[PDB]
RNA sequence: ACGGACCAAGGAGUCUAGCAAAUGUGCAAGUGUAUAUGAUUCUUUAAACAUUUUAUACGCAUAAUUAAUGUAAUAUGUCCAUUGUAGAUUUGUGGUGCCCCACUUUGCAUACAAUACCGGUAAGCAA
RNA sequence: CCUAUUAGCUGGUUAUUUUCGAAAGAUCUCUCAGGAUCGCUGGAGUUGAUUAAUAUAAUUUUACCAGGUAGAGAUAAUGAUUAGAGGACAGGGCCUUGACCUAUUCUCAAACUCCCAAUAGGUAAAAAGGGCGAAAUAACUCAAUUUGUAUUUCACUCAUAUUAAAUAAAAUAACUCCAAGUGGGCCAUUUUUGGUAAGCAGAACUGGCGAUGAGGGAUGCUCCUAACGCUUGGAUAAGGUGCCUAAAUAUUCGCUCAUGAGAUCCCAUAAAAGGUGUUGGUUCAUAUGAACUAGCCCUGAAAAUGGAUGGCGCUAAAGCGGA
RNA sequence: AUCCGACUGUUUAAUUAAAACAUAGCAUUGUGAAAAGCCACAACUGGUAUUAACACAAUGUGAUUUCUGCCCAGUGCUUUGAAUGUCAACUUGAUGAAAUUCAAUCAAGCGCAGGUAAACGGCGGGAGUAACUAUGACUCUCUUAAGGUAGCCAAAUGCCUC
RNA sequence: GCAGAUGUCCAAAGACAAGCUCAAAGAGAACAGAAAUCUCUUGUAGACUAAAAGGGGAAAAGCUUGUUUGAUUUCUAUUUUCAGAACAAGUAGAAAACGUGAAAGCGUGGCCUAUCGAUCCUUUAUAUUUGCAAAAUGACGUAAAUUACUUACUACUGUGCAUAUAGAGGUGUCUGAAAAGUUACCACAGGGAUAACUGGCUUGUGGCUGCCAAGCGCUCCUAGCGACGUAGCUUUUUGAU
RNA sequence: GGGUAAUUGGCGCAGUUGGUUAGCGCGCGGGUCUCAUAAUCCCGAGGUCGUGAGUUCGAUCCUCACAUUACCCA
RNA sequence: GACUCGUUCAUACUACAGUGGAUACACCAGAUCCCAUCAGAACUCUGAAGUUAAGCACUGUAAGGCUUGGCUAGUACUGAGGUGGGAGACCGCUCGGGAACACCAGGUGAUGAGUCAG
């Protein structure tokens, strides 16, 4: 899969029009140590009693789905879109 | 494993007949359809837009809705203990007006004359069809020379 | 430890015990998702029907009484 | 295939909490006198009787919806009580025997739909 | 002592008559000896019909629709497959052979098809509707303030007492509520998969057994007749009429003799191959030869306690095929 | 005459008295002390210990005779340390209004570099070749950390096997 | 049971339009021959269309060109499996903004039938929508007024956290627990719903008995045998259930 | 997921020191003399894990491999 | 006598032959301009010397195919009943339904709306 870089497509924000958009490819994020979860699991896990919470072991899957996201170069909003999983995949490579 | 695909066993349900392939004609598209009518659902796999599910090939449903390419039609369909009414919306290709209300249609145009001149004439008329029934005696008439007499045949 | 896995053996006879029921056959059906740009005119055209008839309807109670 | 040598006595779907459906009873936009207090109540009575000398204890119901700040059911032209199809009962004529029919009058309960309005969300416009 | 700990698993669970009456399928489940959920059952209550009507129907008729199974085909396509015939790349030096082409020829297919049944399915057969003519509303549609299309009114008119084809102890209907038990099945005729087969394993449509007794099959959960309040008479079904055992040693035609006869659904075993036993029939040869055919009988035909057309027995049948 | 155990000794009270256990002999390991080795205790304190390497403690094998081969790649145990990677709390700085956020620093352990088999254990295939056949001293070739040595055998250890 | 396939692949192999016609065969042309390039004649698809198999396709759904990003944002009526519950995969439509084409039209991924995932938690996006329990934080901003606790106006107001709505990070035992062995020292509740004997149905395998006649028997089918085939019996083998 | 190191010629290694941006031993081909071997001296070729900078480099996020130690709520 | 737009989608297709030219449909004469190629072959644009040679229309052929009827044949199969026959494998009877290849014969079209010419 090769994806170009820019795209003219629809905005829905702010200007409800084609105009030119750019696209890249979305990260997930480092957990934050603050977070309600988190600090619920960390107090959860002191004191006497071992492990608290499971553990997941059993993994199955070998890809990832490979959402792109789009910005608008007009206003500067951003959207998220959503393609099939694959193996390999490229943003901007030689043509056929 | 068990394979219950949406075309499973189409095989010569789904398949042109011989020397009869190609797409559909023109004058197809120029079919009159109305809210109410009878209709009959006949797939055509030559258009593989709107087609009908497996089940519904060759039933006989009223129309509910209609649209720029496509038709709303209420099916029956048998399920365990009781009939459901089923809303099948298919293209305007697998449709075809039904031909099992005609009978209905011309014998009220051809008794409305009827009634009409039996009350001209103050008369009492029966127009209810008439079951087949036995039949009254007769003279038939055969000179002896046309009888021909037969036996069984022996083996051979 | 095998056993049945699948018949269908009696079903029909239960299916018939308390017959096969029909659809209830009703006079209208809801307008929901249906045509639209042709039921917003019908609204509209039943609206100036029931203005007409009501305004008959008030003027005829506006004579009677005199 | 397992239990049973014989006889008499004993021997197993109950009680409490909390919810619902069904049915009987009382009152009804309300209903239930809580804990207490009162009395010429006091063998029974640990029962029964009473309620503080334009009248704010509390529960359930009388209004919904939204995470939430909150907001909250035709609308003043008429105390009137949204619209249609079928439909119980009533009103006026005729037909065959108070009953059933053909018109006429009214239109419960309910079934199928339409419309208006209230809370949340989209869309359009926005001090 | 906590403690009468817990058990999806064994055992038990106490008066009468009367009325209705099942499931052993299906979806999900750390699910396969369990459970929830739908289906099948009981009770309660309204709305209807009581007008030989309408609603209605495991049924027909009339009109119309969809199909690729039994059969068929191989020269029509695909894939298999035997043999000759007739024609214009190799073969030593204008002929082997196999080629290539053109008409034929013997034989085939769950996963082939030019064609194509019988059974089995689906829609329709008139009044809350149909037909016809005028108007009124619309922000829809159209080149169209009439182009059309829905709706709203008004006028006219469509069989009915025989009921828009037949038949109907068709309203014993429709709907809502609250709940029980069940979720190991098996068997028979017909179709059908694996297996050499099996009282084996796995499916389909009906009817049963389970949950059910009475007459018959000697005997027997499933075969035949037939389903059940207490009686008195009458006349039968399925099967029987020599004795056991109620009723014919009945009548009227043929066949059979067995030094291991035979005696009827399920059902309780028998074959290939032979006979100069006897009874009928069909052909070829100067009233004699030959070939063939099919009825009863006989040979093929060997197991363990003493035994089984149910027993006795039965041959001018009490055996087999008819009336 | 063969097999096992060297011998006297011990054992499953009530189905096994033995080839099983112990034993003398042999070998290996830890420890110079009240801040040590090995072990007990909740703490405070104890056992060996009225002891001191010809000692105390932890293991293998099992009289005498004759012997005790090769392998440190794997897993254990063990030795060296600021040249050295990773690896906590604390501490120290930077920024910020502050909570946070970020960066640095010689702990032990692993890694890096060595020892050790009377530690756990382990210890190969295919072809050709000698004047009748047969065999293969000899040769070629894959290949391991090392390729079963001295001995012994159809053995209480060999399927085929009577 | 039978013969197989799936956990992928593609900025084009997605969208639209135009022009064109494929496999193969025959006969001809310098090197050139069985196979190189070129011309003609026949050609109903014998080619091609990502991948199993089935269906579809000829001025096209195939080949080549030109322009593109409808593989886009929001909502409904519904089909398949089915309890007529969720996911998932489809069909018919409506409100926006676009692409292609002269135009009618066509386009909400791949010509159709497979190619996938709850609660809780985390992570990034959106908003003139909200909160952090007695209050304030843009800002004494603008206009007045004074002898200050003066007055009237304002969509837009600290760090950090929470919350609504939309994608994503995964459960293949795929309606979704965080999980290694041994018992020849053994325990309990049960099961003939289920194995290790006899008995019962079957008789493949084991054992025994037949039919036909190529041939063996110097010569001679049948004294004694009997190839290639073919019909049975038994329950002193072993299987199957 | 975190930290560190390294990837350059036929092999093995230096350059990471921005206004010079590429080097050496084994190699490879020709003379030198080597009782048939030998220290041998001149030369010719041989390249930086991949895409963009207030720039003249080896200076930036990321991405593919390799090694070591350590980490784990869908 | 001809033409344009359609319907049926082979009785309309295929091979080989014979006949025809008022108008009309074609073949045809050219490349400045719109346009198009390696190539004015095709496509596009401008014409009016020549011809029925071909396209096209109408006919023929013990033509192939297609299409309708007869026959194959109450044959092959099959719904219901049977205390029917037979060791079986299989096969009749009662009440019902009913094919397909092959072979023989006849045919080779019909039609809607509008327009031109003598
Ligand atoms: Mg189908
Ligand atoms: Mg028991
Ligand atoms: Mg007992
Ligand atoms: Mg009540
Ligand atoms: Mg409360
Ligand atoms: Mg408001
Ligand atoms: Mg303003
Ligand atoms: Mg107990
Ligand atoms: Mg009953
Ligand atoms: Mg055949
Ligand atoms: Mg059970
Ligand atoms: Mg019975
Ligand atoms: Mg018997
Ligand atoms: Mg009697
Ligand atoms: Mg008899
Ligand atoms: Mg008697
Ligand atoms: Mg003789
Ligand atoms: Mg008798
Ligand atoms: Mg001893
Ligand atoms: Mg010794
Ligand atoms: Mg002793
Ligand atoms: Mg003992
Ligand atoms: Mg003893
Ligand atoms: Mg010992
Ligand atoms: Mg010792
Ligand atoms: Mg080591
Ligand atoms: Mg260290
Ligand atoms: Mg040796
Ligand atoms: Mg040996
Ligand atoms: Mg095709
Ligand atoms: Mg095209
Ligand atoms: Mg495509
Ligand atoms: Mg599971
Ligand atoms: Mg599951
Ligand atoms: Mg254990
Ligand atoms: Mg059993
Ligand atoms: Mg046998
Ligand atoms: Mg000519
Ligand atoms: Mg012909
Ligand atoms: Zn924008």
């Amino acid at each position: 899969v090769n994806v170009p870089k820019t795209r003219k497509t629809y905005c829905s924000n702010k200007c409800k029009k084609h105009t030119m958009h750019k696209v890249s490819q979305y990260k997930k994020g480092k957990e934050r140590l603050s977070s309600l979860g988190r600090r619920r699991y960390d107090m959860k896990q002191k004191g006497f009693g071992g492990q608290t919470k499971p553990v997941f072991k059993k993994k199955a899957k070998t890809t990832k789905k490979i959402v792109l996201k789009l910005e608008c170069t007009k206003c500067k909003k951003k959207r998220f879109q959503t393609m099939k999983r694959c193996k390999t995949f490229e943003m901007g490579a030689d043509k056929k | 494993g068990k394979s219950r695909g949406k075309r499973s066993g189409t095989r010569y349900k789904f398949s042109k007949k011989f020397r009869k392939h190609g797409e559909c004609t023109a004058n197809k598209y120029l079919e009159k359809l109305n809210y109410g009518d009878y209709v009959d659902i006949v797939c055509d796999s030559t258009q593989q837009k709107g087609m009908p599910f497996n089940y519904y090939h060759g039933k006989t449903g009223k129309i509910f809705h209609i649209t720029k390419r496509g038709v709303g039609v209420l099916v029956n369909k048998r399920v365990k203990h009781r009939i459901e009414q089923k809303k099948v919306c298919v293209r305007i290709e697998h449709v075809r007006k039904s031909r099992c209300n005609e009978d209905f249609l011309l014998r009220k145009i051809k008794n409305a004359e009827l009634i009409k001149e039996a009350k001209l004439k103050n008369e009492h008329i029966n127009i209810k069809r008439k079951t087949e029934g036995p039949k009254p005696a007769a003279m038939i008439k055969v000179p002896p020379s046309k009888i021909i007499t037969i036996e069984p045949l022996p083996f051979y | 430890a095998k056993s049945k896995n699948h018949t269908n053996h009696n079903q029909n006879r239960k299916a018939h015990k308390n017959g096969i029921k029909k659809p209830k056959k009703h006079k209208f059906m809801s307008r929901k998702g249906l045509d639209p740009n042709f039921f917003r005119n019908q609204k509209y055209c039943l609206k100036g029907i029931q203005k007409k008839k009501k305004e008959l309807k008030l003027k005829a109670k506006q004579e009677k009484n005199n």
